[PDB]
């Protein structure tokens, strides 16, 4: 659901369409995704769900598809 | 599972918020939120010689006098910087805990969670010693929103982190001691004092004082109040050269320097816009708790600053003309919402 | 006939204006002010919104030429932002009593070939009167660009009132009203000797201190330990060497190298200034009849070698070039204190 | 011979071996050479002739092989 969406929006930001986008993939602690990617995720959420204030931008809330999907739902 | 440590866009503010909560003080609502501020700051050419003036620089602050001043005076305590000798560091951390706590400075490279082994960073990092970790090492609070949480460090590693060699940032035994526990009488007065601080800061804001000081780092120019953000935008138009310069492939070391420094000016500004959103959200929580939210109507200065923050992030991440113009429009909107909110609120105080 | 120049453009510009009123700035003003200072900007009392990074540099300027030139000549060295319709009349009025340093962006100065950037700081030039063509003559005081340049009245006014204006150059003049009386002129070397003694006393006094500002805690140290303290502090940027020796870098790692390189570039300009100032002191000491006090000792040469070691390091950031700068600085510090003690004994 | 020495020292610093080098070739104002080449010229002069202080590092003194040779000749006696 949110996860499917999340897993979709991440696809184009992934470094190669050959990268295992599992829900528990580590996106930032691993240097797979960078700030340019984080920007895209923030803009998606601002446009499709509830815009996030600085206090929700935590490595905890964004290091996995699952965590992001969870951040949006809580939000 | 669900994290419980406080955090903020400036790591020292998030650290201070954890220490304030130990002694029954809500930093974001009663101290940051009680201090309504807006200031444009510039470092520029002044009286020769100024050897530390490396570049013309512009930024913004919503911190005003700052939490060290407000927290100290509101609690009747002290927020004191020292460089402690190594043989006194651990005793200082234990003695500070009884009355609040300590901000302990260290290099980025000392904090494994930052993944910065190859650089001490532009400025030193800060953590809050937080008792003994479950394995018997020292527990540390991280106050920056991105990294927020608790970490552990051995006593040996903590002393090595406080006394690095070499020491570019001069972190050697650097502590900020928060001896801030209010008396019972002072505790009962905190919301009364926070209401008085709120009015005093709104009066300073509307007074719109300006100042300038000649230093060996340059002429430091500042402007408070409603025209602070409009003045900031007028000054930032001067960095419109970054957009075409960042877009080129044939960049001299010099031009690459100009772009790196210009991108950093907007990165630093963006963190100040994040702090503004945080501080304005704190003000809205203070006002709500004081039963005054009727007097401000539904104005949302916290949302206008959040939008300005997002515009800043878009711009430093991609320096193009569309992104620069969007930031300026977001800041002009935040200025308008601020002055209307401030005039409406001060009428009810 | 030729234009005077220095490692700092404003100093080269002031030297041209001084020469118009019979003052040898390098010898009688810069050379009369013996100085050595480590300066640091670091974390202090929160909040400090203009503290972007820890910064370390060196100065041999001490009080600086504006202070010494004003009191030695009985004149004034005054900054003004003047309105556009007063600018040309101000330049003419200043020329009668000395001259003007006029600020402009790098991009207004065609010889700098900097059309795409106003640069990190504003530039400065000295208006040197209007030519028959009605064009203004501009003196460039930086050694690299040294020379005289022509600009139309229209281009000069456009240069002085740029839009946008990141550096705040709008009508920014430094007025040098510095023509000594004939009697004060006749005593200039006596005043130079009194200034020489005063700066040497300050140097050996070795005062140090710190001040909190919105741009950070500013830490300074004067005197014989200024350079040893500088070298100890600069060892903290040794992380730049392994970082600069890598073909891959994040935006943050690239910024760290770019800003670290800028720290050593700025420091290298101060070492060039130190070589310039100490050469001035050598000329002053020789004219005063005091070369006999310091035979052998060449602090000008020791700082020239430090300057060259700096240039090598900022051009190629590696461990060897870093060690070489540290050795060159420690040698200048040694020659400076030996020279200063011998010279002050004879004043 | 001094102009010849300067031209020989400069040939290795040029972008390609197909770059033409005359006595009047503009070296720096053209952006043909940068500060890394300037360092090599300073070090050569420092090593073979009279070390140059900051006042001699002018575009006027360094912008052509002829100017460099004249700088070395002026500063050596
Ligand atoms: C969130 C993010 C990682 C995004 O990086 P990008 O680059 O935009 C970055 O903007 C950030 O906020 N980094 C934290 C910097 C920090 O540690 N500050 C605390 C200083 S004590
Ligand atoms: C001599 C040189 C061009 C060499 O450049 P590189 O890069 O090492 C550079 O070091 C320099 O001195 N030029 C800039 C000086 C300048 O314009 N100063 C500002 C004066 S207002």
């Amino acid at each position: 659901s949110l996860l499917v969406d999340v897993l979709e929006l991440l696809r184009p930001l992934l470094p190669s369409a050959d990268t295992e986008l599992t829900p528990d993939t580590e996106l930032f602690s691993s240097q797979l995704l960078d700030s340019l990617a984080l920007e895209e995720i923030q803009a998606a959420i601002e446009s499709r769900w509830v815009p996030l204030p600085p206090e929700e931008l935590t490595l905890a809330n964004f290091n996995t598809p699952a965590a992001i999907a969870e951040t949006i739902a809580r939000t | 599972s669900v994290d419980q440590t406080l955090h903020a866009p400036h790591c020292e503010v998030g650290c201070a918020a954890n220490v304030a909560r130990r002694v029954g003080v809500d930093l974001a609502r009663q101290v940051i939120g009680a201090h309504w501020a807006s200031r444009m700051l510039v470092r520029e050419v002044g009286t020769f010689p100024q050897p530390l003036l490396d570049r013309t620089q512009v930024t913004f602050s919503a911190q005003g006098e700052g939490w060290p001043a407000l927290l100290a005076r509101m609690t009747g305590g002290e927020v004191t910087s020292r460089h402690v000798p190594r043989e006194e560091l651990l005793s200082t951390l234990h003695a500070d805990r009884a009355e609040g706590g300590t901000l302990l400075f260290m290099e980025d490279r000392a904090c494994p969670w930052l993944d910065s082994a190859h650089s001490p960073g532009m400025l030193p990092h800060v953590v809050v010693p937080d008792g003994v970790a479950p394995d018997g090492s020292w527990q540390l609070i991280e106050g920056h929103s991105w990294w927020r949480g608790r970490y552990a460090m051995s006593e040996q590693d903590l002393l090595a982190a406080s006394y690095p060699d070499p020491d570019p940032h001069h972190v050697a035994g650097r502590v900020l001691s928060l001896r801030i526990r209010p008396s019972a009488e002072r505790a009962a007065q905190l919301d009364t004092l926070a209401r008085q601080e709120l009015a005093a800061g709104l009066r300073t804001y509307l007074a719109a004082e300006c100042g300038e000081t000649e230093t060996p780092a340059g002429r430091i120019v500042w402007a408070n109040g409603p025209q602070s953000v409009p003045l900031l935008v007028e000054r930032l138009r001067g960095w419109d050269y970054l957009c075409p310069l960042a877009a080129r492939n044939d960049l001299s070391t010099e031009h690459a320097r100009d772009v790196a420094l210009g991108r950093y000016l907007f990165l630093a500004l963006t963190d100040e816009l994040a702090f503004a959103a945080y501080a304005r959200a704190g003000t809205l929580r203070l006002v709500e708790g004081l039963g005054l939210a009727g007097a401000v109507g539904g104005l949302r200065p916290d949302e206008a600053w959040r939008l300005a923050w997002r515009s800043g992030q878009k711009l430093y991440r991609r320096l193009d003309r569309q992104n620069l113009s969007a930031l300026f429009s977001a800041l002009e909107k935040a200025a308008e919402v601020d002055v209307e909110y401030a005039r409406r609120l001060l009428k009810e105080l």
